[PDB]
RNA sequence: GCAUUGCCGCGAAGCUACCAUCCGCUGGAUUAUGGCUGAACGCCUCUAAGUCAGAAUCCAUGCUAGAACGCGGUGAU
């Protein structure tokens, strides 16, 4: 099973990360210790620009998609069906296809305006003299 | 029909065991020794699963359910959560529980339709109950003890309390129960009533040194005996 | 990760505050090292504020929150907020009702009555 | 209204015999056959309902491509993931990608 | 015992298991060079233990297994004072790896190793099959001359490594007719070594105290791993589509386009070091010996630094677009 | 010009650690000693028949080293 980091989003893993459990029975599972003493000071991942608190609360990124919907934690468990797995299969490297594909056109947006703004600052520079 | 069974060394019941009307919840730890005995009782009426929760032996008090559904918490890996599913049928409801408490068997005692909660429970399993159990809600205490699953026992044939239970308590409880209670002792002395001791409508699982009072006591309230 | 001589918490209703270790029943026998205590492990512990009466006497103790990294089977490093014990008989049989806060996965898999105790898992 | 609640089958059931030389097998029984206590190994695979026995020898994955296949798999991924390639064709034909 | 530094870097093995002429013509051993250490998620399955249908993490050590292929063949006649080769048998061609092994100066030599040995295949072979058929007819027990091949590996020696295998199969004459079909053509280790056996492991320890001959026994292989796979580090539930080389490589080794073997534990020796893998001397039955293992997770990250994914495709996949 | 690694944030690599992990509870014959059944002696007894355990004793097996004045096979000269 992946869970995220608390402090990355990244995946975690088995032997990777440490998790702190507080009194309100939470467990917080840390990628690595700069994730973890990051956590000790009681920082903010909002104010450290790397991490994905910061670039989804920044905009950089899409941060929702229509391809999001599929992957989502289920408390109710489905009883096995195998021909489902493939067609799940299919759907998952499929839609990372699509995820990334819809990341790098959303990225293929903003470098488009510099362009404009280029030329609207370097009139400024001609039309003075 | 009551029948005293041993688990490793243990006279501890509800703590490795589940019991409904329609399954039973076994440990997987230790030997066939004590999956035989209620192959023994159950046999081939109702499903009898091996299981773990989140890697335990301890799955009575880690899980609260009726006949209609099954409640688990949220550590449940989805491994053992789909054995499970594929395990138990259509008619028993599985979901995991998103809360701060994992252990649900002391936390929620019910039969087909009462249910004494945890009075400090968050509203949304208190919600969650009433919707997947189908069955009626209360936050009590069973004589101040916060903890209603191993300090009552249920069915609906009656009901159990542990002996610090006051009648007074016994009466204001068992109105909103609509069956009966008795301050009962179970395992020679052991207060532990839902650990220590499982119940459906037809059959009551003690351990051996559960005394033949104290089975008597059972087997008046819960009608062992037709 | 707590070794002889160290001060956890009490988390069930029977009064004491803090237990003060004094001796670890079940360890081992080296020169110079310390008799550690963790998670699932019952130690001589000492009550040194609380009720009275359950100061000035030792009482075997559970220790429920060890707030020391340890490696679980599962591929997991994990570590409770703060050290945590509860106290009972030698049989294991619970004195306290309801151990509130979270109680180890393992020191449950070890007692049941613990468990039957236990609010709280992990 | 509540009624105490035994099934059919359970009662149906004959009383299991300790001292029976035609009688039900145990879990013991299986478990003496191949060893004994603690050499004897578990079957989960073999009980559990399925709509194809087949499908209990299955096996179901956990990972693909660093994400987990738990997460994904759900009653009729199908009518989703053909109106999300609905809604591909549509930021296709509408030239967003270049 | 006292602690003098090892003879060769390359381990002796001092004995091999024993011979069953019931069974197929097969090798004992075999030689591969260890990459490094992962970690990997299976399910451990011990009824008697608390752990049964539980998920452990489980650190093992990789061999890297290039396919080993047979030059020679040795027989030894036994002696009342002890076990003698009457002779060796070498084949015709052989690389420039091994014809570099007798040589310490190859690059300035003529390499004159095996040239009049070249013209005992130029006639039809009457003394060598005269020796074929005396190995048939006296030396009790066999040994077959192998290499590996190490240009197919990031080590920097271009120098192959030869060893005996003593041939536990049966029929000496079937033996070495089974050797001589077996000259110059390759043996991988699938049809020597399976999943779930018991392996020691021969090899010379890390110097630094150390560099010593250190036989470490009872290590169950964990995978034999197919070069031609590209799901080596894939479990039917890890359905990703990668290898078993770790993110970045191996640290300090290279990879592994080859075979290999995941074995559990730990192994005396570094990286980049000749590591025999022996079988059993015996038939333990343990039920440590006799467990049908099932993986479930493998660690493929960086240990050149706190990895933090498993393909760089899984990586692009978090991390987004750059821009770079 | 300095702080005996000036301090700190976050980290490598190596060394090391039941602080972390893996692997190794090798088999027979024996001495003293402790016994069994059991007569010789109708009680009785480890002994006379036989036999159980038990020393670092002896052998086997495995491991480590290899006679630097032990040996063999093989190459080219
Ligand atoms: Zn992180």
């Amino acid at each position: 099973r992946i869970y995220q980091c608390h402090f990355c989003s990244s995946p975690c893993y088995p032997g990777h990360g440490i998790m702190f459990v507080r009194n309100d029975a939470k467990e917080f599972r840390f990628c690595r210790s700069k994730c973890h003493k990051a956590f000790k000071q009681r920082r903010n991942p909002r104010k450290l620009k790397w991490t994905k608190a910061f670039r989804k609360a920044a905009g950089k990124e899409l941060a929702v998609d229509s391809t999001l919907t599929f992957a989502q934690r289920r408390n109710v468990p489905v009883r096995y069906n195998r021909e489902l797995v493939a067609t799940t299969l299919k759907a998952m490297a499929r839609i990372e296809e699509i995820r990334q594909k819809r990341e790098r056109a959303f990225y293929k947006n903003r470098m488009r305006g510099n362009k404009e703004k280029d030329f609207l600052r370097d009139k400024k520079l001609v039309e003075s003299n | 029909m009551a029948t005293r069974t041993q688990f490793e060394n243990s006279n501890e019941i509800g703590v490795f065991s589940k019991l409904t009307n329609t399954y039973c919840l076994v440990a997987v730890g230790g030997s066939e020794n004590f999956y035989s005995a209620f192959e023994a009782e159950l046999g081939d009426a109702i499903p009898i699963v091996h299981t773990t929760i989140a890697g335990t032996r301890i799955i009575g008090r880690m899980t609260a359910g009726n006949r209609r559904g099954l409640l688990v918490p949220t550590q449940t890996t989805d491994q053992e959560l789909q054995h499970l599913r594929n395990s138990l049928p259509d008619s028993v409801k599985i979901q995991r529980v998103e809360e701060r408490l994992s252990a649900l068997g002391n936390v929620i005692c019910c039969n087909d339709y009462v249910a004494l909660v945890h009075p400090d429970i968050d509203r949304e399993t208190e919600e969650l109950i009433s919707d997947v159990l189908g069955v009626e809600v209360f936050r009590q205490t069973i004589s101040g003890n916060i903890l209603v699953g191993s300090y009552c026992s249920l069915s609906n044939q009656g009901g159990l309390v542990h002996p610090q239970t006051s009648v007074q308590d016994q009466e204001e409880l068992s109105s909103l129960l609509q069956v009966p209670l008795v301050a009962g002792t179970v395992n020679r002395g052991s207060s532990v009533v839902g650990a220590g001791m499982v119940v459906n409508d037809y059959l009551a699982v003690t351990g051996l040194d559960t005394t033949a009072p104290e089975l008597s006591v059972i087997e008046s309230i819960f009608r062992l005996q037709d | 990760g707590l070794p002889v001589g160290a001060i956890m918490n009490c988390a069930d209703n029977s009064g004491a505050r803090n237990l003060y270790i004094i001796a670890v029943k079940g360890s081992g026998s080296r020169l110079n090292r310390l008799p550690a205590a963790s998670l699932g492990d019952m130690v001589m512990a000492t009550v040194k504020k609380g009720k009275p009466e359950l100061r000035k006497k030792v009482m075997p103790a559970i220790v429920v929150r060890q707030a020391k990294s340890w490696r679980r089977r599962d591929g997991v490093f994990l570590y409770f907020e703060d050290n945590a014990g509860v106290i009972a008989n030698p049989k294991g049989e619970m004195k306290g009702s309801a151990i509130t806060g979270p109680v180890g996965k393992e020191c449950a898999d070890l007692w049941p009555r613990v468990a039957s105790n236990s609010g709280v898992v992990v | 209204k509540r009624t105490p609640f035994i099934p059919e089958s359970v009662k149906n059931l004959k009383k299991y015999d300790p001292e029976d030389p035609n009688r039900r097998k145990l879990a013991r029984d299986i478990e003496a056959e191949n060893g004994g206590a603690g050499v004897f190994n578990v079957n989960l695979k073999d009980k559990y309902l399925l709509e194809d026995d087949e499908w209990k020898n299955d096996i179901m994955p956990e990972i693909l491509d660093g994400k987990n296949v738990y997460d994904f798999l759900d009653p009729e991924i199908a009518a989703k993931l053909q109106a999300l390639e609905e809604e591909e064709e549509k930021l296709e034909n509408e030239g967003f990608y270049n | 015992l006292p602690r003098k530094r090892a003879a060769s870097i390359r381990a002796r093995v001092k004995a091999f298991p024993k011979d069953d002429r019931s069974k197929p013509v097969a090798l004992t051993s075999f030689l591969g060079y260890k990459a490094g250490m992962t970690t990997i998620v299976r399910d451990l399955d011990r009824p008697g233990s608390k752990f049964h249908k539980r998920e452990v993490v489980e650190a093992v050590t990789v061999v890297d297994t290039p396919p080993v292929v047979v030059v020679g063949v040795v027989g030894y006649v036994e002696t009342p004072r002890g076990l003698r080769s009457l002779t060796t048998v070498w084949a015709e061609h052989l690389s420039d790896e091994v014809k570099r092994r007798f040589y310490k100066n190859w690059y300035k030599s003529k390499k004159k190793a095996f040239t009049k040995y070249s013209a005992k295949y130029a006639q039809d072979g009457a003394g060598i099959e005269r020796e074929l058929a005396r190995i048939k007819k006296y030396a009790s027990v066999v040994r077959v001359l192998v290499h590996t091949q190490i240009r197919k590996t990031p080590l920097a020696q271009k120098k192959a490594h030869l060893a005996e295998i003593q041939l536990n199969g049966g029929s000496i004459s079937e033996k070495v007719d089974w050797a001589r079909e077996h000259f110059e053509k390759t043996v991988a280790v699938d049809s020597v070594f399976e999943q779930n056996e018991m392996i020691d492991a021969i090899a010379v320890t890390k110097g630094h105290r150390g560099y010593h001959s250190r036989t470490s026994i009872n290590h169950k292989i964990y995978r034999v791993g197919k070069g031609d796979d590209e799901a080596n580090g894939a479990t039917s539930f890890d359905r990703t589509k990668k290898t078993i080389t770790p993110m970045g490589g191996f640290v300090h080794y290279g990879e592994i386009k080859n075979d290999f073997i995941m074995v559990k534990g730990c192994i005396p020796g570094n990286r980049k070091r000749i590591v025999t893998l022996r079988k059993s001397l015996y038939t333990n039955t343990s039920r440590k010996a006799l467990e049908e293992v099932s993986l479930k997770w493998i660690d493929t990250a960086s240990k050149f630094g706190k990895g933090r994914f498993q393909t760089p495709a899984e990586k692009h996949a978090f991390m987004g677009t750059l821009k770079k």
